RNA sequence: CUGCGCGCGCGCUACACUGACAGAGCCAGCGAGUACUCCCUUGGCCGAGAGGCCCGGGUAAUCUUGUUAAACUCUGUCGUGCUGGGGAUAGAGCAUUGCAAUUAUUGCUCUUCAACGAGGAAU
């Protein structure tokens, strides 16, 4: 995926999943940036499906 | 004076068309389903 | 003159509310509220930023007027402006020296003094009141009784204020303060 | 010194500026019509009345001011003028389109005294200037009578004059003794 | 005084406005009623017979009926067609509903049922071709609601007779009047007495509630010369 | 004891296109009356028919009210 | 209620003188 | 700037000019201590000088 | 050489300086006139140290405010206590101490907070 | 004495010229005047109908009174909140339209003038000239 | 039916009286060594002027 | 609509005259902001608007930004009428983000103009 918007720390990421519910499945999961920055899947998000 | 009709249980919608009334259920039924399905799913993965 | 306008350089000698109205000759009829309708020390305009709500009966030391106005920002949309309803008090003032040709903060003070409930019922028995009470409801039943009677009319607050303080200044029953200390007095004469 | 005159036509009144011309203020708060805009003697307070029968008494400033003092709705015929009295500042009077003429007072809500006589439209009356004449009134009707009351004595009239003509103006002249009741061709 | 112009056209009677407390007028309200919600209808004795009879509690006190034929004789009153009757209800739950004298109610007491079930679970009535609610669910007191110049008697039996034609009489030019019909079968008069200045008895007999407020109602209008 | 009344008939019910009830109100006022028009649209009718926005409905004449009910019936005619 | 005890008190004895 | 001590006296202070308010300096208050770029103000005979010899 | 006299005046986040010079009696805030600056209504509270001191003790000073922070009230306020006490201030250094402390009473006798801050501290009731 | 603007309170000074560009008859009006509306932030169109001397006004004395202005700012500065209906308020900046037009009317009467030294619009001298001597009119009248 | 004005000398401590009700002692204004106890609603202090309606009655808990 | 176990909770917006609208006055404070880059953006045109475009200052008490913020203040318009209070729902159009906007990301324009007349008992 792409990052869509960049705050300090939480970052809004785009093109990974398609909907909500594989954003639900995939909750809590190891997310990692290609620089080796590490992540947690936090929330889905509401109006960008 | 200008007498009228009372429109009329707290169970049930009232609404005279059929169409946009039963797509208000799909959509409450479908709202209903996700958050089910969502909370069984966040349980599982927890 | 420092930088002053000509109303203030004209108006230069006493102290006088919006630089039109003087405190000079303002006689509290009534003998029992004179200790708390507070017009010995004057002031100009009523935003005066007093701490008069620390303790018990300091709000018997500040100005009558400022009592009126901060009594009038009272419901839930006119609860922060105070520019607003020192507006009010001023437009007020200007229609009650055009309805009377009198002087509106002896309008004001009579107002107060024949809206003030001299005895109430508490649940029921019947009990007198206390003089800070009587200010307090007066100016209550004052500012409510213009809002209620200025809800969805074509009339503003100021205007209704104005008749309504004039109404009560003469002691006539079309103001509500007035219909309103005539109901708690017959109640509490009928209790007893 | 002022500089403030009232100019009614149909359904509001404009008061005009004296020393700049133009209509400073248009007032159009009347429902149907505004048959005289009358302004007080001191000079802040019109008073109109409507074709409708009520007449609206209300401040104007200097500026763009309408707020409104007392409605009467008494006549519930048309009003067709409504003066001031010259000496005393709540004293005003009404000839309507019915048949009386009445004094009224601006704190109360009833009118102060009445007076009938007429038979026809009464549409045109003023007050009698003078320091005699402290309480007279004179009013014209489309009967082809000028009256003049006594308030003291709310009976009938104190003097009467039939013209030939239905009566469409009335002045007294400032020395008090004399009238001039404007009916017809003379 | 001139001789007051010939009305060529009859008056349309405009209703008393909420907001005005500068007419006189008769306020009744019909205290302790009973309108209680069975499920979804009225908890009456027609078929709640057996209900009520076996779980033992006062067979007699669940009547609409009461309240139904009250609210009837009340809107077919000329005090209410002239327009000078504003009516309210209290029910046994707190409940205060301001009926609007603009409605005409349902005569039957089945499509009364529903529209009272319909008023107390949604606390308000629409109307049909109206957008202003005709029966309005309100708050209590029942003070905020009643004039401030005003007369708030109760019709009992213990007090003392007065004729109402003179009790209507020695009522004030500008003062309206309230009166306390309690619309229960059977009970005392303590429901009211934190609102009444003074009970009243309008004859020696017992009477309903309905031809109460008949004899109060047809009093005022001989009185007001409607 | 002769004056003109020619103006003094003016606070009446007025008919036009499809409300038949119209009364004075002023000149932009009255044309929100007529369903269908607006509050910004009643102000362009005027300044093309050289009305003056002071006059009420009711101080027209024959001629000038007519001007108005052409113009509601096409808007593309004048330009717009 | 001390004053009014005191008080019927001493009506109560009053009676009694 | 926490652990400081409010009546502190160096005695640069009477050769500087401090950091200031945004309310006195103004529009341009940055929260450095302005320095000096070395230029002075100049006498009147040696500015003859110099215009002389321009 | 000169007679000039600094002092500053505070509010909730609102804070003004008053320099007070030898003039010939002009009041500025922020480059404009005393008349000008401030909503309509307040104006009355920034003329109160000038009527209460009447005006010939400000015929021969010369003060400039500046003003910053806070809202319409709270400057307003900054800058009737810049006034009043830049006045206290300069009659304190230039002219008698008797002049000094009959305007100080004046003021203090009308409105303390002319002359003395008062913050709103958070004690309440324990 | 001498005159400034300064010396002249806001809305007596910003009308007194409003009156006197509408007097002059020179001023160029773009022509969607009156059928604009001021704002994307704004309900009505102004309720002056002819009104564009108004804005002229209150533009060239807020040049007069500093530097240099650009369109950006008078559009931040003429904004105020949209009401964005049952979602909060937010200010929104007002038509570049309208200000960008005025102070190309008012330069080619020559009362501003470009300032590409800096950026924006400075005030003309020619600007100062008649700001200056119609401040010195309106009191004048007082 | 005359209007008693009348002052407080000492308002009442542990009276008991139900809420915001505070007894009181007030002496009259008229005849200044008649004083009578009553109950009063309201914030009272000490040395102020109460004005009455009904004086036949000393004023009950 | 999150959460807890058509039902529920936190909310936003209103029911107007201490108001809506339209001019006009005009005032903060805590922040942030672009290197191996496209961040915060002034001003100049164009555009009704949203926006477009040409340049420009800033790695910053230095430029945006005095963040000319909003309630608020004034002079007007409207007049108690679901009214110009309210702005849901809906049609048609123009834009911006993005590889992508249908199930309408958001922005603007016209139009459509619902419930809601102070919330009941309780708590």
């Amino acid at each position: 995926g792409t990052p869509w918007k960049i705050f300090k720390n939480t970052a809004f990421i785009k093109d990974m999943f398609n909907s909500s519910l594989e954003i639900a499945k995939f909750e809590g999961a190891a997310i990692r940036t290609v620089s080796g920055i590490r992540g947690q899947i936090k929330r889905a998000l509401s109006k960008p499906e | 004076i200008k007498t009228y009709i009372p429109k009329f249980d707290p169970d049930k919608h009232y609404d005279p068309n059929r169409e946009r009334a039963e797509l208000a259920k799909l959509k409450a039924e479908h709202k209903r389903e996700r958050k089910g399905a969502l909370r069984e799913l966040r349980k599982d993965a927890q | 003159y420092d930088v002053l306008p000509k109303e203030v350089l004209a108006e230069v000698g006493s102290v006088k509310l919006f630089n039109r109205w003087s405190y000079d000759d303002i006689e509290i009829r009534d003998i029992s509220l004179t200790d708390y309708i507070q017009i010995r020390a004057p002031v100009y305009i009523p935003h005066s930023a007093g701490r008069y709500a620390v303790k018990r009966f300091r709000k018997a030391n500040c100005p009558i007027i400022e009592r009126l106005t901060n009594s009038l920002m009272m419901h839930g949309r006119n609860n922060g402006k105070k520019l607003m309803a020192v507006r009010i008090v001023a437009h007020a003032f200007e229609i009650i020296h055009l309805m009377t040709d009198q002087n509106p903060i002896q309008v004001a003070v009579d107002a107060i003094v024949n809206c003030g409930p001299r005895e109430d019922s508490t649940r029921r028995q019947a009990v007198d009141v206390s003089p800070l009470r009587r200010v307090n409801q007066a100016i209550a039943l004052l500012t409510t009784g213009a809002r209620e009677a200025a809800f969805r009319n074509v009339k503003t607050i100021a205007e209704c204020l104005a008749e309504e303080l004039i109404n009560a200044a003469k002691g006539s029953s079309n103001s509500y303060a007035i219909k309103k200390k005539d109901e708690l007095e017959r109640v509490a004469k009928s209790n007893r | 010194t002022n500089d403030l005159f009232a100019v009614t036509a149909g359904p509001r009144v404009e008061i005009f500026s004296i020393r700049k011309r133009e209509p400073l203020k248009t007032i159009g708060r009347f429902d149907s019509e505004a048959h005289c805009g009358e302004i007080r003697p001191d000079g802040r307070v019109l008073v109109a009345g409507e074709d409708t029968g009520r007449m609206q008494v209300f401040d104007v400033g200097q500026g763009t001011r309408a707020v409104i003092l007392k409605t009467w709705h008494i006549h519930k015929q048309p009003v067709w003028v409504t003066k001031w009295s010259p000496t005393e500042l709540t004293t005003l009077m009404s000839c309507s389109d019915d048949k009386t003429v009445r004094l009224w007072d601006l704190p109360s809500n009833d009118p102060t005294r009445l007076f009938t006589g007429h038979t026809d439209y009464v549409r045109c009356g003023a007050f009698m200037p003078g320091s005699a004449n402290s309480n007279l009134l004179v009013s014209g009707s489309y009967d082809e009578t000028v009256r003049v009351w006594d308030a003291r004595a709310p009976g009938g009239a104190v003097m009467t004059f039939k013209h030939a003509d239905p009566i469409e103006d009335v002045l007294p002249l400032p020395s008090g003794t004399t009238l001039l009741a404007a009916s017809g061709n003379a | 005084p001139p001789p007051a112009l010939p009305q060529l056209v009859a008056e349309q009677h405009v209703p008393i406005p909420p907001n005005d407390k500068d007419t006189k007028r008769l306020i009744v309200v019909l205290s302790n009623a009973s309108l209680e919600t069975y499920k979804y209808t009225l908890l009456n004795s027609d078929e709640h017979i057996g209900i009520m009879r076996k779980m033992n509690r006062d067979i007699s006190d669940a009547r609409p009926d009461i309240t139904h034929q009250c609210l009837l004789t009340l809107l077919d009153s000329p005090i209410n067609k002239a327009g000078k009757l504003q009516i309210y209800i209290q029910t046994a739950k707190g409940v205060l509903i301001e009926v609007s004298p603009t409605v005409r109610i349902p005569r039957t007491f089945k499509r009364f049922a529903g529209l009272m079930v319909q008023l107390l679970h949604r606390l308000s009535i629409k109307g049909t071709n109206t957008n202003e609610k005709l029966l309005k669910v309100i708050q209590n007191p029942i003070t905020d609601h009643l004039p401030p110049n005003c007369r708030k008697v109760t019709l009992s039996f213990d007090a003392p007779l007065v004729r109402v034609r003179d009790y209507v009489d020695t009522l004030g030019p500008n003062e309206s009047i309230c009166v306390f019909v309690g619309a229960m079968a059977k009970g005392p008069d303590n429901f009211a007495d934190a609102y009444v200045d003074e009970k009243i008895s309008i004859s020696n007999y017992s009477l309903s509630a309905s031809v109460a407020c008949s004899k109060f109602c047809h009093a005022c209008e001989d009185a007001w010369d409607i | 004891s002769l004056v003109s009344g020619e103006k003094t008939n003016f606070n009446h019910i007025l008919r036009l296109l499809n409300t038949n009830v119209d009364g004075k109100q002023k000149v932009v006022y009255a044309l929100t009356q007529i369903k269908g028009v607006g509050r910004r649209y009643s102000n362009l009718v005027c300044k093309k028919a050289d009305v003056d926005l002071k006059k009420r409905a009711g101080e027209l004449t024959s001629e000038e009210l007519e001007r108005l009910v052409t113009i509601i019936q096409n808007p593309l005619a004048y330009k717009i | 209620m001390a004053g009014e005890r005191i008080a019927e008190a001493l009506e109560l004895g009053m009676t009694d003188l | 700037a926490a652990e400081r001590n409010e009546d502190e006296f160096y005695f640069g202070m009477m050769s500087r000019k401090g950091p200031g308010s945004a309310l006195t300096r103004g529009k341009g208050f940055t929260g450095t201590v302005d320095g000096d770029r070395g230029n002075k103000a100049l006498s009147v005979e040696t500015v003859r000088l110099l215009k002389t010899q321009d | 050489s000169v007679q000039a006299v600094q002092v500053f005046g505070k509010k909730k986040n609102a804070t003004a300086v008053a320099r007070c010079v030898q003039g010939k009696g002009l009041i500025k805030v922020n480059g404009k006139p005393l008349k000008l600056f401030a909503p309509e209504i307040l104006r009355a509270k920034l003329y109160e140290p000038i009527l209460i001191l009447g005006t010939d003790k400000f015929a021969d000073v010369d003060i400039r405010i500046r003003v910053a922070g806070g809202g319409h009230t709270s400057q307003v306020y900054a800058v009737r206590q810049a006034i009043a006490k830049s006045i206290v201030a300069y009659y304190a250094k230039y002219v008698d101490e008797h002049s000094k402390n009959l305007l100080k009473q004046e003021l203090i006798q009308f409105d303390r907070s002319l002359l003395v801050a008062d913050p709103r501290r958070c004690e309440p009731k324990k | 004495g001498g005159v400034t603007v300064r010396d002249v309170d806001a809305h007596k000074f910003v009308a007194a010229y409003a009156a006197f560009l509408k007097r002059q008859g020179k001023l160029p009006v773009p022509g969607w005047v009156d059928t604009v509306k001021t704002g994307n932030a704004k309900e009505l169109p102004p309720q002056d109908i002819d009104w564009w001397y108004i804005r002229a006004a209150s533009v060239a004395r807020h040049v007069y009174l500093r530097k240099t202005v650009g369109v950006g700012r008078l559009r931040k500065v003429h904004g105020s909140a949209k009401n964005r209906g049952t979602r909060p308020s937010h200010h929104v900046d007002a038509s570049g339209s309208v200000d960008r037009k005025i102070m190309q009317a008012l330069e080619k009467i020559q009362v501003l003038e470009k300032d590409e030294e800096r950026g924006g619009r400075r005030i003309t001298q020619q600007g100062q000239r008649d700001l200056d001597r119609i401040a010195q009119t309106v009191a004048e009248a007082d | 039916a005359p209007v008693k004005f009348v002052k407080v000398t000492r308002v009442l401590g542990r009276t008991g009286s139900r809420g915001g009700v505070t007894q009181v002692r007030v002496e009259f204004m008229d005849d200044t060594t008649r004083s009578i106890i009553r109950n009063v609603k309201g914030p009272v202090r000490e040395n102020d002027i109460l004005v009455l309606l009904e004086s036949e009655r000393e004023a009950r808990r």
